[PDB]
């Protein structure tokens, strides 16, 4: 009965109304010419969304700390410092390995012109 | 076997009527194949059944953003065959209208390149300078886009009465209208990163491919015709 | 306790009798972890303490990390075989 | 110009009757001189005002609501 | 353009009649292997043995040609045609150039005799 | 039923003026829908040569098109209309048809240029379609070999006038 | 090169007295000489009919109702061949004016459902009255009138009743009308057929390009005057049979109550006299002339190795 | 020969302030901000026509 | 119960009008940046043009392709419409003026903003073509990659307040805004906000008809004003302009409904002027810049911005530590 | 194998210029036994091998002249 | 063999004239219709050609 | 009729802003050219596309079209 839930139920009423208005209102009239295996992908594509999740789980692990920041003063501060640095080391692993690059397969072919 | 995925840059950033079959491995282009002929009309067969004066508009039809240069190359070929010499004023006037044609061409292509990369204000500023120049075309010839002005004997007709005082008034302000377009692209770091090691051609295979003009002079070779073999 | 028990049991039996594909097995694993969460957080509310909430916030993170690990494991399964069978691995 | 002062003083010079018809005809506000009219009936105007761009000095006010 | 297209062949001219016969039979095999992908690719009305009888008929047009150079130019045109058809570059409207006979009956009154050729003066 | 009740005199839709309250209602609703179809006006362009630059002068800041409501949705799935602005060769006539096929049903097309209606300069050529009249059913013809940005805009105004009297809702009233 | 296949000859005289010399070879840029008026050329039959008619250069006069649809028939003919002119069936001068210069004329005006302005009695027997009045008035050779199958007056079906009434009317007025009864009609994106779906009635479906071909083959020989033709496909079909062919290619009172509810809309709802026509089936006149009169026969309605080749390709680069 | 990093007149602090504070990006931003405050070129077509020379066709 | 439904349809009419006029505003200022007029064809000065476009696109033919889930393809517009609009509750137009005053408002605003990824990714599975998939892959990869640093900037800001309530943050910002100390964070948050909508500075995948188009269209600009609202409350002052106590002690004498009316006018005028300057800067950065390759984008987020953000994670609690300044609940 | 031989026969009767389908012996050579063309050599070979889903290199294909060589070949899979 | 920029040129000389270039990777037609029979730039080929296109 | 050109052949090249643009015209001696050929710069630029665009990403296949500046009146005629 608050003004919070009329919103939750009323935004769909907005949408249901408008796509009704078009489906009820516009021409359908389709045909064949109007209508209409698998590819390979590089490793960094799947890598960005797989390694996305362990950083996201860290960001919501900071979320209990920054609400409790006064109560654990000088002590939970250092525990969080150690937590953050332990994960910064895995991040410097990740950017030292050049993991998230897609790198181009053709060079200028650097190898020189020798003879005989 | 790295199997390649095939798409086209079909006709519908392709600048229109181009088809471009690319074969990809993820992100990379391992093979390219431009298909061409969707604009081909047989102008070269049609020139053979027209006289030279009637064959003159076939040339500003092709490369339709740089018209006076296309007229000029055919008129210079027929001049060389005819063994005649154009008067002095007729030379200077075709130097001048071959250079505002050069301004119009570089304007259109630099701003069209900036649009398909993603900068869209230079498109419109350059097209306003193109309106300022297409009026000079309509004063000089009759029509704005296709002018049959440069003819194999010379020039179609004389300038209108007060145009020389007008191209000056245009140039005085175009000098700064160009620096303005230069500022949001030349040292834009996004425009830089998008084109720094893209499209590199070595100077030795720029000759083997038969490349010329801004692509041959992009590679370090000092060659252009209006200095080397002047006319 | 009812909702967590039945999501865990139905999730378990949907995992066990999965013969149709592999990702039903992953999502039945995750819904099992959800049911364990439900049971524990109800017990934390009923006992008036945070310690079930502590184990629940830790097992949220462990469920996420296991999903990341195991889906990279599926990608490496798929590297050499460009197909995933319907009957299973 | 793109000013509000220009549309302001032109709306005051042309008057509200003529302002509503010029707003229902064009987007701009223009103050002309009535050089003459058409055999079809089309009033023409020339503007001498200082803050005008090239190719804005002359214009037509039509007669019909579908104009060509 | 140093890399070439997939179903390419470096155009090469044979000094022997029999090695060109070898290449011609290999080409016939390529065409008839590719008849089902032509039927799927161009969304055709009919079924695959009509593509196969047209390939055989387009080869029995040119069977009694003697001169080796004319058979070389014929083989090169045929391989270009195969490369266009297999790569899905030709469209259905030009794939069905080969079948003017099959799409429809063009109407009545087919002139056969001199007189029904004469009544419409060959139209 | 053996008695015919059809009137011996009833006006054609070009000659009929509204009289009843239902007629004024459908005329107002028709005016509203037509106003949306005009004030938003989205030009898919199939122009393949020179007239395309002359179209890009309708995007220029001297003769603006967005002040008319025109924008190039460069996909036929959302464009109201097509502009054949350039030649039509025999290699591209099914491609032009396939682009015309995909657009949604309230669709028009204007033919920009003289190469786009009746072949043009390239009329007697082996690889050319003698106007897109053979391929697509075209409503307005803009002539000019570079048909002046002036004239292309005028053809757009002529098409919007054709949109005035489309009568989508009066037609359902069997005028 | 091209050739006039619809014509027996070059020089054709019509029965009204007009001399017609056809010009050139066949095809788009030449002319046969006939002027034809196809009523309802917007229609599903009439599009194919004047596509086949304007293919050879017959001047086709089409009277249209709406102008937004008619645009798709401008493509079919040469520049100057198809001539659009507006028509209501009420204003009788539009009817006698569209047929004024025709030397052949075709009607196809027939509507599935009654609406606010037209029942079946004014579209089928009175519009045909007015068109045959005009052809009576104007001395037009070769009036062709298209009807439905099952077109008799003792029928309970108001559609079938008033279509038999319509041919009664056009035999009443013009004695020299050819009258043509086609079967159910299958074609591309037809209104109540293949796209409507993709039962113990039996009726023949005929392809519409061959009823249009057969109609035009009627149109030009005058062996065909004052004869009525029935145009039925090769083999007799059940509806459950047809739809299960379609299936592997890819109470009555409240059903009528449901169609009552759904007609009051702008989209083409099902007519109530249409379930009525479903129980009726194809009983054809034996004293008529079918497809083999005019020389055509109609078209009839009817894992382990790629895994191991996958084992040699590359999937992750 | 192209200059190394050590033979450059700019300090690392000076050079990377321009790096992290987007200097010439802001310069090119301010260009079009200047252009917001100037007069457009648009003429209103059926009410105002553009150029004519008598030679026009 | 008359009170809250009249309040919510007042809020709905305001925000769903203002997302429509944002479209008319972007066309006009993009035009004047490019030295041409915007639309003046459809209103007295060009207005109700978004109404003209919506009136016409609700008349447009919907095409459901051969390739497609039909149900998935038309309710991915609605799930992106609904969660692009649900986040409009928690923003305050004044102290305690939201459609729901819940004590965990940032957790809600952060959970709804993660629900907005699906209608990209899910609608790639609509019309299953091999290029209709990996473009959606690049889209969703960029989307998640930049909502990471979005969430990070949020949690950096909550280190100063230690409360997930939103109007508590704005009342906390009365002493100073949070952009004035943390101005690099305003730059980082602006560019992450531009990426999170996939605006055409940071667009790659651009480079239907009818209802699935207008739902995506409305969701795009509702996301524009919603992330602008997030910037307005946690980084700039939310509804805060100046003190305005002395002006009131001049004007008024006691609490009346006109005084609360005047105070609400001042507060939401400050909030709206922040939001309007922010939307102008979105269109202004759209006008001036080319776009990105996917590799420039991923290199930008994961290799440049995120290590700097780790440095910010270390530096800001440490200065809250050096001076004994920890925020209390 | 034995009704594999029946299958190879089974599609080799599915042609013409065959004036007795009972004349296909297990060493039937396509040219002299069956009166086949230069072209029907590689026609009916390609028809043999799409019956299985095998594919042939071409000196595996131009060598085949007879039914015995086909059913001696056929165990490449 | 010598010039990598030559082949497109050779290929155009193939389609307009029918002249062959032995030892050429991907000699086929360019800037003509795919099913086009004929070589256009040739004195026996007429100006307007042999065929035309319409929508059936 | 036109003027008559003396019999001969010429290749004349100037510098268009796209690059070197030439015309090779063969004069019969008649008043019609016996042969004309346009050497367009963009023809050689688009023929060179495969040589350069190997190993670039898909977005950088678009910035390289805008440096060879293909207007396509040049490339096909
Ligand atoms: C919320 C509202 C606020 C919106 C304001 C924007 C106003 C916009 C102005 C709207 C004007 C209406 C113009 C709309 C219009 O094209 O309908 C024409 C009819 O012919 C009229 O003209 C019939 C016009 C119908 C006008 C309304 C009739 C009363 C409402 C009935 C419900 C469309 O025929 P149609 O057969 O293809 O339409 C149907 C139908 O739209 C679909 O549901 C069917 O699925 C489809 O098969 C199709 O058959
Ligand atoms: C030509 O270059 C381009 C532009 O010009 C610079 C653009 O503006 C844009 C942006 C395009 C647009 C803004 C057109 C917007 C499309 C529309 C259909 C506007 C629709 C308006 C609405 C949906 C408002 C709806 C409001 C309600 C229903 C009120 C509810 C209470 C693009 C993509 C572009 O490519
Ligand atoms: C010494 C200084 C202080 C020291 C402390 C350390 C940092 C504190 C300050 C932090 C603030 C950081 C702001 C964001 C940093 C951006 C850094 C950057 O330039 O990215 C570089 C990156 C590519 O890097 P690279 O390949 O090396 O090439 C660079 C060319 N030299 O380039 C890219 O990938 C793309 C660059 C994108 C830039 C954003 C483009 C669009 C957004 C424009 C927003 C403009 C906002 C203006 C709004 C005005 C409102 C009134
Ligand atoms: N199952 C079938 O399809 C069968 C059809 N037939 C008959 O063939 C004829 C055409 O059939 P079909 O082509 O399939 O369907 P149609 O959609 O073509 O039938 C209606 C046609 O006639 C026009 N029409 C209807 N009423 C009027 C009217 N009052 N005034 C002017 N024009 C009108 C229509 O105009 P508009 O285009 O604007 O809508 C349309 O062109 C009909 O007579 C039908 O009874 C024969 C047996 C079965
Ligand atoms: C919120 C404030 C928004 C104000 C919008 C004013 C625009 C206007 O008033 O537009 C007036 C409209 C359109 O008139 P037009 O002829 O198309 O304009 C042509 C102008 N020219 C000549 C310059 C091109 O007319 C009407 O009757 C619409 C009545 C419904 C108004 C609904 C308002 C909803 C908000
Ligand atoms: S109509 Fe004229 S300007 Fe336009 S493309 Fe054709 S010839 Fe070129």
């Amino acid at each position: 009965m608050n003004t919070f839930i009329i919103f939750i139920i009323l935004i769909p009423i907005v949408g249901f109304a408008l796509l009704a208005v078009n489906i009820l209102l516009a021409v359908y009239k389709p045909y064949n010419e109007k209508l209409g295996t698998r590819l390979a992908f590089n490793a960094a594509f799947i890598l960005v969304a797989i390694l996305f999740l362990p950083f996201d789980l860290e960001i919501s692990t900071l979320l209990p700390y920054v609400m409790s920041i006064y109560l654990v003063s000088n002590y939970g501060f250092t525990i969080v410092l150690l937590f953050l640095l332990i994960l910064i080391i895995g991040f410097v692993y990740e950017i030292n390995t050049n993991a998230l690059k897609i790198n181009k397969h053709n060079k200028p072919n650097t190898d020189s012109l020798i003879y005989k | 076997r790295i199997r390649a995925f095939t798409i086209n840059f079909g006709p519908q950033a392709a600048h229109g009527v181009l088809r471009l079959i690319l074969e990809l491995s993820g992100e990379e282009i391992i093979r390219s194949d431009p298909h061409v002929g969707l604009l081909h009309r047989g102008t070269e067969k049609l020139i053979e059944y027209k006289t030279y004066m009637q064959a003159l508009p076939y040339f500003d039809r092709l490369d339709y953003v740089s018209m006076m240069t296309n007229e000029q190359v055919f008129s210079l070929a027929v001049e060389k065959l005819l063994n005649v010499e154009v008067p002095l004023r007729g030379k200077y006037i075709r130097t001048m209208f071959g250079e505002i044609t050069r301004v119009l061409n570089h304007l259109m292509s630099v701003c069209s390149h900036a649009m398909d990369v993603g900068a869209l204000t230079p498109f419109l500023w350059g097209f306003e300078e193109r309106e300022k120049l297409m009026e000079f075309y309509e004063r000089v010839s009759g029509a704005r886009l296709h002018a049959a002005y440069v003819r194999p004997g010379g020039v179609s007709q004389d300038l209108p009465a007060g145009l020389l005082d007008d191209i000056y008034m245009w140039a005085t302000q175009f000098g700064d209208r160009l620096d303005e377009i230069e500022e949001l692209l030349t040292d834009n770091r996004i425009w830089k990163l998008r084109t720094v090691n893209i499209g590199t051609v070595t100077a030795q295979d720029a000759l083997n491919l038969g490349l010329s003009g801004p692509m041959l002079r992009g590679s370090g070779i000092p060659f252009d015709i209006r200095k080397n073999a002047p006319y | 306790m009812f909702i967590g028990t039945i999501i865990l049991v139905l999730s378990f039996l949907g995992f066990v009798f999965n013969r149709r594909n592999i990702i039903l097995a992953f999502i039945c694993l995750e819904t099992m972890l959800l049911g364990i969460n439900l049971i524990l957080l109800r017990n934390s509310v009923l006992f008036d303490d945070i310690s079930g909430s502590l184990f629940a916030i830790v097992i949220i993170i462990l469920a996420g990390v296991e999903s990341a690990i195991g889906l990279s494991l599926l990608v490496s399964y798929y590297r050499l075989r460009g197909v995933i069978n319907s009957y299973g691995i | 110009s793109s000013s509000l002062y220009r549309v302001l003083r032109n709306a005051w010079e042309v008057g509200p009757r003529s302002y509503w018809k010029q707003l229902n005809s064009i987007g701009d506000t223009k103050s002309g001189r009535l050089v003459g009219t058409d055999i079809y009936g089309n009033k023409f105007y020339e503007t001498d005002h200082q803050d005008e761009i090239h190719l804005r000095t002359r214009y037509v006010e039509y007669k019909e609501k579908d104009y060509d | 353009a140093i890399i070439a297209t997939a179903f390419a062949e470096t155009v090469k001219f044979s000094g022997s009649k029999q090695e060109l016969q070898k290449r011609t039979l290999a080409l016939y095999r390529q065409f008839l292997r590719g008849a089902p992908t032509f039927a799927d690719l161009y969304e055709v009305q009919f079924s695959i043995p009509t593509i196969r009888t047209k390939i055989r008929q387009e080869f029995e047009r040119h069977r009694f040609v003697d001169d080796l150079s004319i058979q070389n130019v014929l083989y090169a045109k045929g391989h270009m045609e195969y490369q266009e058809c297999i790569n899905a570059w030709k469209q259905q409207a030009q794939f069905l150039k080969y079948f003017p006979e099959e799409d429809d009956i063009q109407g009545r009154h087919q002139p056969s005799n001199f007189v029904d050729k004469f009544l419409k003066n060959r139209a | 039923v053996s008695s015919s009740s059809m009137p011996t005199d009833f006006p054609l839709p070009s000659q009929q003026k509204p009289n009843s309250a239902v007629d004024y209602t459908l005329t107002t609703l028709d005016a509203v829908a037509n106003w949306a179809r005009q004030g938003s006006f989205w030009p898919v362009t199939f122009g393949l040569a020179c007239c395309a630059v002359e179209m890009m002068h309708v995007s220029a800041p001297r003769y603006d098109q967005d002040r008319l409501g025109i924008i190039f949705r460069a996909s036929p799935r959302q464009s109201d209309i097509m502009i054949v602005a350039g030649t039509l060769t025999n290699k591209m006539a099914p491609v032009l048809r396939q682009v015309y096929d995909q657009m949604p049903e309230p669709r028009w097309v204007i033919s920009m240029g003289s190469c786009a209606n009746g072949g043009g300069y390239y009329h007697f050529s082996y690889s050319v379609v003698r106007g897109c009249d053979r391929i697509v059913p075209v409503d307005v013809y803009v002539p000019g070999c570079p048909p002046t940005s002036e004239a292309l805009m005028y053809g757009v105004f002529q098409l919007q006038r054709k949109m005035r009297n489309t009568k989508i809702t009066r037609m359902w009233y069997r005028k | 090169m091209n050739s006039f296949e619809n014509l027996a000859q070059d020089v054709n005289i019509t029965r009204s007295g007009k001399t017609l010399i056809a010009k050139g070879t066949g095809g788009r840029s030449s002319r046969t000489g006939y002027t034809a008026t196809v009523f309802g050329a917007n229609g599903f039959l009439g599009s194919y009919l004047t596509a086949k008619l304007a293919k050879h250069g017959t001047t086709v006069v089409v009277p249209y109702r709406e102008e937004m649809a008619k645009r798709h028939l401008k493509v079919t003919g040469d520049l100057g061949v198809v001539n659009f002119l507006e028509m209501d069936l009420r204003n009788l001068e539009s009817i006698d004016e569209a047929v004024r210069h025709s030397d052949i004329v075709v009607n196809l005006i027939g509507r599935e459902y009654e609406t606010k302005n037209f029942n079946y009695y004014d579209v089928h027997v009175e519009g045909a009255r007015r068109i045959a009045e005009a052809v009576k008035k104007h001395n037009i050779a070769r009036y062709i009138h298209v009807s439905a199958f099952n077109a008799e007056i003792d029928s309970p079906s108001e559609f079938n009743h008033t279509k038999g009434l319509g041919e009664q009317v056009t035999k009443d007025i013009v004695p020299w009308a050819t009258i043509v009864r086609p079967a159910p009609m299958f074609g591309r994106e037809d209104k109540w057929f293949l796209d409507r779906m993709a039962f113990q009635e039996t009726s023949n479906p005929v392809h519409v390009i061959d009823v249009a071909a057969a109609l035009e083959r009627i149109c030009f020989d005058d062996s065909t005057v004052a004869q009525t033709f029935e145009l039925y496909g090769p083999q007799k079909f059940t509806q459950k049979q047809i739809i299960d062919m379609v299936s592997e290619t890819l109470p009555k009172a409240l059903y009528q109550a449901y169609t009552k509810a759904t007609q009051a809309i702008w989209w083409p709802t099902y007519s109530p006299d249409q379930v009525e026509r479903q129980f009726l089936s194809q009983k054809i006149d034996p004293s008529a002339k079918t497809f083999n009169d005019l020389d055509l026969t109609p078209m009839e309605l009817p894992v382990s190795q790629l895994e191991n080749k996958e084992k040699t390709f590359v999937h992750i680069l | 020969r192209p200059a190394t990093w050590e033979e450059s007149e700019e300090g690392a602090l000076s050079k990377a302030t321009k790096y992290f504070l987007l200097a010439e990006m802001f310069r090119g931003l301010y260009v079009v901000l200047e252009q917001f405050f100037r007069a457009p070129y648009t003429i209103y077509y059926p009410f105002e026509k553009g150029p004519v020379s008598p030679r026009f066709r | 119960m008359i009170i809250n439904i009249v309040e919510i349809l007042i809020f709905l009419v305001c925000v769903l009008f203002s997302v429509a006029y944002l479209t008319v505003a972007e066309r006009k200022t993009l035009a004047y940046m490019q030295r041409r007029l915007g639309p003046n064809f459809v209103g007295y000065y060009g207005l109700l043009q978004a109404f003209a476009d919506a009136v016409k696109l609700l008349l447009k033919e919907i095409v459901l392709p051969k390739e497609s889930n039909y149900i998935i393809l038309v309710i991915s517009p609605l799930i992106t419409l609904i969660t692009a609009l649900i986040g409009w509750v928690v923003i305050p137009l004044g102290p305690g003026i939201t459609l729901g005053e819940l004590n965990l408002g940032i957790l809600f605003s952060l959970a709804i903003g993660s629900l907005g990824v699906f209608g990209s990714l899910l609608s790639g599975w609509s019309s299953n073509s091999k290029y209709s998939l990996l473009g959606s892959i690049r889209s969703t990869a960029q989307l998640i990659s930049y909502e990471l640093i979005l969430t990070s900037i949020f949690i950096i800001i909550i280190m100063f307040v230690s409360s997930l309530n939103i109007t508590t943050i704005i009342e906390t910002q009365r002493v100073v805004w949070y952009c004035i100390p943390l101005l690099p964070l305003l730059l980082i948050f602006f560019i992450a906000s531009v990426a999170e909508t996939a605006r055409p500075p940071f667009d790659l995948t651009e480079s239907y008809s009818g209802s699935p188009f207008v739902f995506f269209f409305l969701a795009e600009y509702s996301n524009i004003i919603l992330i602008s609202a997030f910037n307005g409350y946690l980084l700039l002052g939310g509804y805060l302009s100046f003190n305005y106590s002395y002006l009131f002690n001049i004007l008024f004498n006691d609490y009346s409904y006109v005084s609360f009316l005047f105070e609400g006018l001042i507060n939401s005028s400050a909030y709206a002027i922040k939001l309007v300057f922010l939307m102008f800067s979105f269109i202004w950065v759209r006008a001036a810049f080319p776009r990105f390759t996917y590799d420039n984008l991923i290199n930008f987020c994961w290799i440049i911005l995120l290590p700097l953000l780790f440095g910010i994670f270390l530096i800001i609690p440490s200065t809250l530590y050096i001076f004994d300044s920890f925020p209390t609940l | 194998r034995p009704d594999a031989e029946k299958r190879i026969a089974a599609v080799l009767e599915s042609f013409d210029k065959i004036s007795n389908p009972a004349a296909i012996t297990p060493t039937a050579s396509f040219a002299k036994d069956l009166n086949l063309d230069s072209l029907d050599t590689v026609e009916v070979v390609v028809a043999i091998e799409e019956e299985f889903g095998i594919e042939i290199p071409d000196k595996e294909a131009d060598e085949i002249k007879s039914v015995n060589q086909a059913v001696e070949y056929i165990l490449a899979q | 063999c010598l010039y990598e920029g030559a082949n497109w040129f050779e290929r155009e000389a193939y389609d307009m004239y029918g002249v062959f270039f032995e030892g050429h990777p991907d000699l086929r037609r360019i800037m003509t219709d795919y099913g086009f029979e004929g070589h256009p730039l040739r004195k026996d080929f007429p100006l307007t050609g042999y065929t035309e296109v319409r929508w059936d | 009729k036109g003027y008559s050109v003396p019999p001969g052949e010429t290749y004349t090249a100037i510098e268009a802003p796209k690059g070197e643009m030439g015309v090779y015209v063969v004069s019969d001696g008649s008043e019609r050219p016996y042969k004309c050929k346009i050497r367009a710069p963009g023809f050689a630029h688009l023929g060179a596309f495969d040589h350069i665009a190997r190993g670039h990403f898909l977005p950088d296949a678009v910035a390289i079209i805008g440096t060879m500046d293909l207007v396509f009146g040049e490339v096909d005629r």
